[PDB]
RNA sequence: GAUAGUGGCCUACCAUGGUUUCAACGGGUAACGGGGAAUAAGGGUUCGAUUCCGGAGAGGGAGCCUGAGAAACGGCUACCACAUCCAAGGAAGGCAGCAGGCGCGCAAAUUACCCAAUCCUAAUUCAGGGAGGUAGUGACAAUAAAUAACGAUACAGGGCCCAUUCGGGUCUUGUAAUUGGAAUGAGUACAAUGUAAAUACCUUAACGAGGAACAACUGGAGGGCAAGUCUGGUGCCAGCAGCCGCGGUAAUUCCAGCUCCAGUAGCGUAUAUUAAAGUUGUUGCAGUUAAAAAGCUCGUAGUUGAACUUUGGGUCUGGUUGUCCGG
């Protein structure tokens, strides 16, 4: 069945980001891709810390199951995770959300047009209305 | 006594000798005098493209004597004229003259092939089609 | 051209930074700083590559900005900083400190050190003159300069600099029978003693050097650097003693007690 | 001109649904077994091309 | 741009195109070996050829130089590891005459064969070629694999690939439900 | 004089002289230069447009400001070129930057998504970057192999028991064009991933192999050079064909078919260039006739040169080998 006994290798406990880094090996048995959130919860049992104190990513399997490899970061607390840990991973975890960045072409057009205008021109707008009215 | 000097201060005369006698084996001459680009209207072109003028057939040479299914083409990339061929019995009337054509060389390096007099080029692509298609009826010829 | 360079490919790097020939194609141009570029080590590279503490460029900038690293007490917020030679790099968090000491074969290696010796630096003499006011002063190719030097020290010697203020605690002259050290090219990175103070003037002083095991060789001068008295050099060099051993002894040592 | 004739006189025989030649690894196995098992029933020399005619 | 990636060819086309004795020899290698094609022969050949080049310029110099005493000993260590030569011949000079067939001796085609559970070697080709294996539990996929001479004892069947602790699978189950279960 | 400065760098006044047949500038380069690539006994011959290292260039040519730094070009000025909007009063421009189009060609793709990587930028961690990142167009080359495999049968020559003939003839192909389960990825798809978005794999729920099928291919089948006088048609025309030579009334070559024959997602064709070439030979050619000994000498330049000076005897050994029952 499933009944995995997870493990980590190459454990490093580094306060330079107030965290620990490890590589996670996971057992497949007879169940494909053990489903990140379950790994997160099992780690919550393992380090006995707060559940959200785990960001594990980068899984690959063994070409016919068996085990799978990932890299896992356990922040000592939510804080530094919130602060420096880049947005995207937290987005996908569901803790924090993902801003609407205006699409690449959108932002480019916007900034170029803003280039073309000198000073917030309320005056030029109403002046143009008046003049092209003539 | 092996009239090439051998004394242990030779290097200069050896080089000048060998590099004033490279000029025998023609391949060297063609590459360096380069006329393979000046003349030979297919400027080192493993192919070319041109247009048909009007089909002609020239008498062949010794014992093998027959009409040998000849064509007259003018290139486009420089504006020069040659005489080419059609293999694969039929398809000599896939011409539809004033249609363009894609030419390629033989294998005898501009020296003639087999029996034909003064001819250098097959044809494997033409007007967007390859003769292997129609003559095996894989594709179908669009008209120009 | 038409001015200097700011961008550095992943290739024209010196071998000794231990690159990876994959994972991107733009390697850190170390900041134009004290040492020479083509030998300098970049701190970011020191972290992601060897330490593997920061896992990403943003991680490096992150750990720097919050100021837990110090180049000899000094902060040096920047990434592309040129960390140098036998210097002191303090990580107050983790209560650990590092010394830029060479390994055997020729590339930079980690080494923890005792807090005691972490106090100071062991730098090379380059020049001594008198400037305006005729004041005496010394320039070390390890960046710093010191004004009012100890008087006797002529060119090409070793000065122990506190870095706590900018003051000398001792120095070593340049003689035969002096544990000496090299930073030179094809045989870079070897502990030694001067067996002969070969001169050959007119250009590029040369030194003949015995190892500890009587295996001599020759190096150009400037790339030599004295390191301590016989039987006692001041720094605490790593395992290896810069000997450039034989390949077969290496394989025997590597695979003798095979559990690794 | 008068060319384009042979295919006009040719018989227009059709293909024969013969069981597939087991293309691939089977092909090498078959050539081996056929060529190098049966040394008997010789044809003067082992003529590879014996016809029913 | 990116750090350049590199080539390496692994077969060559012999100068003589077509001469019988060869042709028959390789077909026979297939017969006692189960080859897919002749590419396996050319690759094993080119590998052999560079091995021989190595040994030739090894023995060209004098002896007792460290160059041989290191690289030759390491090369023969590699080979005695894979399983082509035999221990009684650790003299680097049988290496000049490996006689291509010998490499082929150690392919899981015939490695399974002479290990059995193969039953007319091409049935071993069936088993190995698609995922009906077990080697290191790294379930191999290409039988040009060169067992490391010690993991060979692990060679068995995985948790797929039934008769050895699996479930029938995707046809047999179809018919078991169709008739056996009913 | 100018230059951050040396200097015929420029100017004045004298000196008038450097250059080389161990190649001067000239002319061309289908050449930016090079670390390298192909080639495979050993020398060597050719390619270097570029993943690097530099160099030069951003219509072609002059001049300049700014700035530590530019003769810059996503900075500007200005001639002759390209030229983009009008109210006939100058007007924004320079894609050899990304992505597409334009004419041209033997011919090269998407007006893709992105700053998570990589790092780099300027007041700086956040902001910025068609630099580049993730995908599509991707048979320019590569590496790995899916193209079914095993059983119960009713046969031949020989494997094997003997001889008129139980077959104790048990393997084979010929072939059965008998017969059954076994097993799959090729393809389809929820899920976890996986790349932040985004390949795809990998796992993978489930579907999905029993013959047409989920269908191998291009070239040959006279000699190299691998297998045909087996069958039909055409018959000096057609067509073949790298060479030879097949074409003129049974083609063993054509046109088909069948049977065979190579490599296997690959193969042939086409051009340039390497081994074979010892037909560029320096290591390695020939020179009486065949591809030439200048008609003979002189005779500068290189190119080469007679022999002859410390032998020889003694020197302790410094270490190592043929080395000395083998620890
Ligand atoms: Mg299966």
């Amino acid at each position: 069945s499933d009944a995995i006994t997870i493990r980590t290798r190459k454990v490093i406990s580094n306060p330079l980001l107030a965290r620990k880094q490890f590589v996670v090996d996971v057992l497949h048995p007879n169940r494909a891709n053990v489903s990140k959130d379950e790994l997160r919860e099992k780690l919550a049992e393992a380090y006995k810390a707060e559940k959200d104190a785990v960001s594990v990513f980068g899984f690959r399997t063994q070409y016919g199951g068996g085990k799978s490899t990932g890299f896992g970061l356990v922040y000592n607390s939510v804080a530094d995770a919130k602060k420096f840990e880049p947005a995207y991973r937290l987005v996908r975890y569901g803790l924090a959300e993902k801003v609407e960045k205006a699409s690449r072409q959108q932002r480019k057009q916007r900034k170029n047009r803003g280039k073309k205008i000198f000073g917030t021109g309320k005056s030029i707008a109403k002046k143009a209305a008046r003049r092209n009215a003539d | 006594g092996k009239g090439k000097p051998r004394g242990l201060n030779s290097a200069r005369k050896l080089r000048v000798h060998r590099r004033n006698n490279r000029w025998a084996e023609t391949t060297y001459k063609k590459r360096l005098l380069g006329t393979a680009f000046k003349s030979s209207p297919f400027g080192g072109s493993s192919h070319a493209k041109g247009i048909v003028l009007e089909k002609i057939g020239i008498e062949s040479k010794q014992p093998n004597s027959a009409i040998r299914k000849c064509v007259r083409v003018q290139l486009i990339k420089n504006g020069k004229k040659v005489t080419a061929f059609v293999p694969n019995d039929g398809c000599l009337n896939f011409v539809d003259e004033n249609d363009e054509v894609l030419l390629a060389g033989f294998g005898r390096k501009g020296k003639a092939k087999g029996d034909i007099p003064g001819v250098r080029f097959k044809v494997v692509k033409v007007s967007g089609v390859s003769l292997l298609a129609l003559w095996k009826e894989k594709k179908e010829k669009p008209r120009s | 051209a038409r001015g200097p360079k700011k961008h550095l490919k992943r290739l024209a790097a010196p071998h000794h930074w231990m690159l990876d020939k994959l994972s991107g194609c733009y390697a850190p141009r170390p900041s134009a700083g004290p040492h020479k570029l083509r030998e300098s080590l970049p701190l970011i590279v020191f972290l992601r590559n060897r330490l593997k503490y920061a896992l990403n460029g943003r991680e490096v900038k992150a750990i720097l900005m919050q100021r837990h690293v110090k180049v000899d007490g000094k902060v040096r917020t920047d990434t592309t900083f040129p960390a140098g030679f036998m210097d002191v790099i303090t990580l107050e968090a983790t209560n650990e400190n590092f010394r830029l000491v060479y390994d055997v074969k020729g590339r930079f290696a980690v080494h923890r050190i005792t807090d005691e010796e972490a106090s100071y630096k062991l730098a090379k003499v380059k020049k001594v003159q008198l400037g305006k006011k005729g004041i005496p002063y010394v320039v070390t190719h390890d960046g710093r300069t010191i004004r009012y030097p100890d008087p006797n020290i002529k060119v090409n010697d070793t000065v122990k600099v506190d870095l706590a203020t900018g003051t000398i605690t001792d120095f070593i002259k340049f003689d035969t029978g002096k544990l000496v050290y090299v930073t030179g090219g094809r045989n870079l990175g070897r502990v030694g003693t001067i067996v002969h103070r070969e001169r050959h003037e007119g250009g590029f002083d040369l030194v003949h050097i015995k190892d500890s095991l009587e295996n001599t060789f020759v190096t150009r001068l400037n790339n030599v650097f004295v390191i301590g008295e016989p039987g006692r050099p001041w720094i605490s060099l790593p395992k290896g003693k810069g000997i450039k051993l034989t390949i077969s002894e290496e394989r025997d040592r590597r695979r003798a007690q095979h559990g690794l | 001109a008068r060319a384009g004739k042979v295919k006009s006189q040719t018989p227009k025989v059709e293909k024969q649904e013969k069981p597939k030649q087991p293309k691939g690894r089977a092909y090498k196995r078959l050539l081996y077994t056929r060529r190098f098992v049966n040394v008997t029933l010789t044809n003067g020399k082992r003529k590879m091309n014996p016809s029913p005619s | 741009p990116r750090a350049p990636r590199t080539y390496s060819k692994t077969y060559s086309t012999p100068k003589r195109p077509y001469e019988s004795a060869r042709l028959d020899a390789e077909l026979k290698l297939a017969g006692e070996y189960g080859l897919k094609n002749k590419r396996e022969i050319y690759r094993i050949s080119f590998q052999l050829s560079k091995i021989r080049r190595a040994a030739r310029d090894l023995l060209t110099r004098d002896e007792k130089d460290p160059k041989r005493l290191f690289e030759g000993n390491a090369l023969i260590r590699r080979l005695v590891r894979i399983g082509v030569l035999s221990e009684d011949k650790k003299k680097l000079d049988y290496v000049l005459a490996l006689k291509v067939e010998d490499f082929l001796e150690r392919r899981l085609q015939t490695q399974v064969y002479k290990l059995g559970l193969a039953k007319s070697v091409h049935h071993a080709r069936v088993l190995i070629s698609q995922r009906h294996i077990a080697v290191g539990k790294q379930i191999v996929n290409i039988p040009s694999f060169m067992v490391r001479l010690e993991s060979e004892k692990h060679i068995d069947f995985a948790r797929t690939s039934p008769f050895g602790g699996a479930r029938p699978g995707r046809v047999a189950r179809k018919r078991a439900a169709a008739a056996g279960g009913e």
